[PDB]
RNA sequence: UAGCGGCGAGCGAACGGGGAGCAGCCCAGAGCCUGAAUCAGUGUGUGUGUUAGUGGAAGCGUCUGGAAAGGCGCGCGAUACAGGGUGACAGCCCCGUACACAAAAAUGCACAUGCUGUGAGCUCGAUGAGUAGGGCGGGACACGUGGUAUCCUGUCUGAAUAUGGGGGGACCAUCCUCCAAGGCUAAAUACUCCUGACUGACCGAUAGUGAACCAGUACCGUGAGGGAAAGGCGAAAAGAACCCCGGCGAGGGGAGUGAAAAAGAACCUGAAACCGUGUACGUACAAGCAGUGGGAGCACGCUUAGGCGUGUGACUGCGUACCUUUUGUAUAAUGGGUCAGCGACUUAUAUUCUGUAGCAAGGUUAACCGAAUAGGGGAGCCGAAGGGAAACCGAGUCUUAACU
RNA sequence: GUAACGGGGCUAAACCAUGCACCGAAGCUGCGGCAGCGACGCUUAUGCGUUGUUGGGUAGGGGAGCGUUCUGUAAGCCUG
RNA sequence: GCUUGACUGCGAGCGUGACGGCGCGAGCAGGUGCGAAAGCAGGUCAUAGUGAUCCGGUGGUUCUGAAUGGAAGGGCCAUC
């Protein structure tokens, strides 16, 4: 289908939010530790008025608005996520940054034997999808930087755009293709 | 392609930073002018405060009431009632069809759309036109 | 927090189809036999709310 | 995040500082001080560049005034007889013909004569 | 929402539904057989976790450089390329991380077990009285005495016992349900003084706790209490042997360490206010927001060698700072001694409007489950039909006996 | 402290009436440029050629930008 | 002299007020009085003679009635 910029431009910042999390904040000039006492009297001084060291304006005190632990979560709404999803495999498409095949495995849990099949592959920095998942596959591609090794359900956009080139299990492609119907 | 991303033109909306130079247009005082009540931290009138004069929602007599049957009573369109699950239409399958809800207890059938198949119709209030929409297409009045 | 009713104008108003509301007239709960069968005759039925009142009935629901 | 403010302020200050050089004193040294001349100093600009044409305008009428005298005629005739001898040359041009060529300005008036009687 | 309310401001349910967790029992009592499940105490074993730990892979050469982790060329490991440190940026130098293991001793927990207690199951019956109600006065139920149900009672009273009693929002009748005036109950819920591991579009010495540093210290106050300031040499002290002046000083010039001393202990960087020294130009018959515009002279820096450039500004036209509050300010109305740092329309949930994206007579989930942004979950909200106070009717509805 | 033309000063440099010149502002015109609003054709306001027009501005409304800190792009780029 | 039009339900339209409101009104249906009839009468020749809402009083009621039938209460119409 046709690529949607601003659609998919939403729901990755949607998505980055969902990654932040809400861990900030800081004093008032109720939680500031101190006194109430007026620092001088209104008047007989030819200082400034005083009411609490605690105020922003003075040293030592609040922020004039703290920060409280706020939730970035925005809302995405089903028909966009999955629209988004159908334009950005399309588009991988349309780029030619999609290969599939039957079967990807290897029998060892072993980055040597990967890295060899990624180099007779020729392939560098790509995304590894599965229809069900391998105890020595994700082994073999936790430790490397540039491959992310996945089950077919837990997908991101963001993945999907970041890694060069997307490699597809058949099966894999079959429960996508269902799973967006 | 990640780095090569604008949203639609006009969607993010820049935004109002007050009281941050003279160029913005809100340089002093904001958009909130000179001195006043408006002019106040948190300087603000309640809703329909018309100084003392008596408003709008005070010189007026109040009236009616609440009839606590208009609440659990609902009306139907003529679309739905196809979605019943078969083509009868009840208290139940209505209320299974969620369309009316469960504390309804009486219902009314109003003309509202094309009407298309047969529906066996059982215990309600039925309109005119609609009963005559309902029989054209084949359906029964029956409590 | 949710928005607090004024309960006064949900009792007063009542909202028609084009948004308008409707409200019912004042001079009905005394005095009445000073003034005319003409004049009452116009207060009885109910009525709309004009233009600069919107708000001030809106900001009230 | 919270945001420092010390390199855009020591930028801003230094250039204003920067357009306040060779001022006296404070206006020189300080920015309360330094900000408010400078801003003068392009009133004073912006007034100027208008009023060199008249300072100017009024300079030129002076000398023309001045030669065409000695040539034995006044400014006022001079500049009727050139717009009835039809001559369109500036006060200007005039000034500097009538400071460096005196001859050439001596027989314009003799023109300005000729087209007046 | 319905309700309460000087029916003003404000307070604000219940029913019913969707979910995590779900668990029931004993006395007011005597017989009959009697440890038969329960828990409480005491131990044993097993599992698992806490309080110390063990092993833990694989790199060299060259170049710049004070120093290599950097650059270039060639390799190797990876269930470890999380992180930290080592003379700058390291998977392969070190500690670790993935993985694999470990307890003589006290423990937390979960099972099973043994020892002591209590009590299982069946019949017959017993079913909590100054209590339920009621008058006066107050309080809680969202309900301010209101027509106000229901609970609690400080004072005064004061029933019935399965044919009986209570509630169903004043009250009466019918009907429906429940059995008060005795007690126990795990879980799902709320909080972090403390311990371990981890994350941060949180801060980076006027920030962040008051405190990165011998802080609730110095200091004020009789006391309660208040309450600060102050981080950084360098990679490693190699922190300056020795010589000279000076008062066996403080301080300094050399030597010297070091890549660097204008990094020398006030120590990385070292801005500005302020204060000096040197050079160039102007100023000692000339008046005022000190500039701006024109412009002579002087001194340097360029050359296509005409003069374009800088520093200075004799003389001259014009010319009463900024903010604020104001009808209006040079105003003798306010504020500012100056610099530097900090400091003032943010946040959450609701509503409406605009813009934009999706879907479309549909749109959309929340709490929750969940290899946890996926997918279930559509309980619910909004919209398509309104009118009328309402029963009620419906492309019509209300008024009216009735409308064209 | 002159102090009742701003001054010097004037028997016209004052007053009444007439004519032709001239000065005189950021007004008008000439040149060169910027932007907005139209109105035009190739073409789609991406723009290009004109041409008309507008452009003092407080409170205040709207539209468009710069610069700083942090996150992804970033085991990439610059850097002894 | 005769009489109850100082009747009811409506209102095309207008005016005047920011608003609440206030005022003028031909004409329709019913049903009266006066005149033989055409016709007139929705109080006084007009412009002042007044009080919002809430709270409660009285009368009427194709309304509601917290399980149901009633009632208390609430609404609507008239009015204090
Ligand atoms: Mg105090
Ligand atoms: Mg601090
Ligand atoms: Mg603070
Ligand atoms: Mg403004
Ligand atoms: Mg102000
Ligand atoms: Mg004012
Ligand atoms: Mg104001
Ligand atoms: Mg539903
Ligand atoms: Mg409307
Ligand atoms: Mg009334
Ligand atoms: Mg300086
Ligand atoms: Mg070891
Ligand atoms: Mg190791
Ligand atoms: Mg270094
Ligand atoms: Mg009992
Ligand atoms: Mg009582
Ligand atoms: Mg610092
Ligand atoms: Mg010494
Ligand atoms: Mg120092
Ligand atoms: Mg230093
Ligand atoms: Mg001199
Ligand atoms: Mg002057
Ligand atoms: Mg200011
Ligand atoms: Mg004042
Ligand atoms: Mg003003
Ligand atoms: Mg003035
Ligand atoms: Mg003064
Ligand atoms: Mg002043
Ligand atoms: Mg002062
Ligand atoms: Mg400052
Ligand atoms: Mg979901
Ligand atoms: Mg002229
Ligand atoms: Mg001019
Ligand atoms: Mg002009
Ligand atoms: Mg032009
Ligand atoms: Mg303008
Ligand atoms: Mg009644
Ligand atoms: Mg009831």
């Amino acid at each position: 289908r046709d690529f949607n910029e601003a659609l998919v431009h939403q729901v990755v910042v949607a998505y980055a939010a969902g990654a932040r999390q809400g861990t900030r904040a800081q004093k008032t000039r109720a939680e500031v530790t101190g006194s109430g006492k007026k620092p001088w009297r209104q008047k007989g001084t030819g200082r400034a008025r005083s009411g609490s060291i605690k105020s922003p304006i003075w040293r030592s005190g609040g922020v004039t608005f703290a920060a409280r632990p706020q939730d970035h979560s925005q809302k995405v709404n089903k028909k966009m996520y999955r629209g988004a999803l159908k334009s950005i495999l399309s588009e991988l498409v349309r780029q030619d940054r999609l290969i599939v095949v039957e079967k990807f495995s290897v029998e060892a849990p072993k980055t040597k034997l990967l890295a060899q099949k990624l180099k007779d592959m020729a392939l560098e920095d790509v995304l590894i999808i599965t229809g069900e998942l391998d105890e020595n596959l994700f082994l073999a591609a936790r430790n490397l930087h540039k491959v992310d090794v996945r089950d077919a359900t837990g997908i991101d956009p963001v993945s999907l755009i970041a890694f060069d080139k997307v490699v597809m299990t058949a099966d894999a492609v079959k429960q996508v293709e269902e799973m967006l119907a | 392609r990640l780095n090569t991303l604008s949203p639609a033109e006009g969607s993010k909306k820049a935004g109002k930073r007050l009281g941050r130079g003279i160029g913005s247009g809100l340089g002093k005082t904001g958009g909130r002018g000179h001195k006043g009540q408006k002019s106040r931290s948190g300087g603000g009138v309640r809703r329909g405060f018309e100084g003392g004069q008596m408003p709008l929602y005070r010189r007026l007599p109040k009236f009616g009431f609440t009839s606590r049957k208009a609440a659990i009573t609902a009306e139907i369109r003529l679309s739905d009632l196809a979605k019943v699950e078969g083509g009868v239409v009840d208290l139940n399958t209505l209320k299974a069809a969620n369309i009316i809800g469960i504390q309804i207890e009486f219902a009314k059938v109003i003309l509202a759309g094309e009407v298309t198949t047969p529906v066996t119709v059982r215990g309600l209030r039925v309109t005119k036109g609609a009963r005559a929409a309902i029989e054209a297409a084949g359906g029964k009045i029956e409590e | 927090p949710k928005i607090k009713t004024v309960r006064g104008a949900a009792k007063r108003f009542k909202k028609t189809g084009k948004g308008g509301f409707k409200h019912k007239h004042a001079n009905l709960r005394h005095i009445l036999t000073k003034k005319a069968t003409k004049r009452k005759r116009h207060l009885r039925p109910k009525a709309m709310v004009s233009k600069g009142d919107l708000g001030l009935v809106i900001a009230c629901l | 995040a919270r945001v420092k403010r010390g390199v855009i302020a020591r930028a801003r200050h230094k250039k204003i500082l920067k357009q306040a050089k060779g001022y006296y004193g404070a206006r020189s040294r300080v920015y309360r001080v330094a900000f408010q001349a400078v801003i003068k100093a392009g009133q004073y600009a912006y007034r100027d560049r208008r009023q060199r044409k008249r300072q100017f305008r009024q300079l030129w009428i002076a000398r023309i005034n001045a030669a065409a005298r000695q040539n034995g005629i006044s400014y006022s005739k001079f500049i009727n007889g050139l717009k009835k001898a039809s001559v369109e040359i500036d006060r200007k041009i005039l000034a500097d013909i009538a400071v460096f060529d005196k001859v050439a300005f001596t027989a314009l008036v003799e023109k300005a004569k000729a087209a007046l009687a």
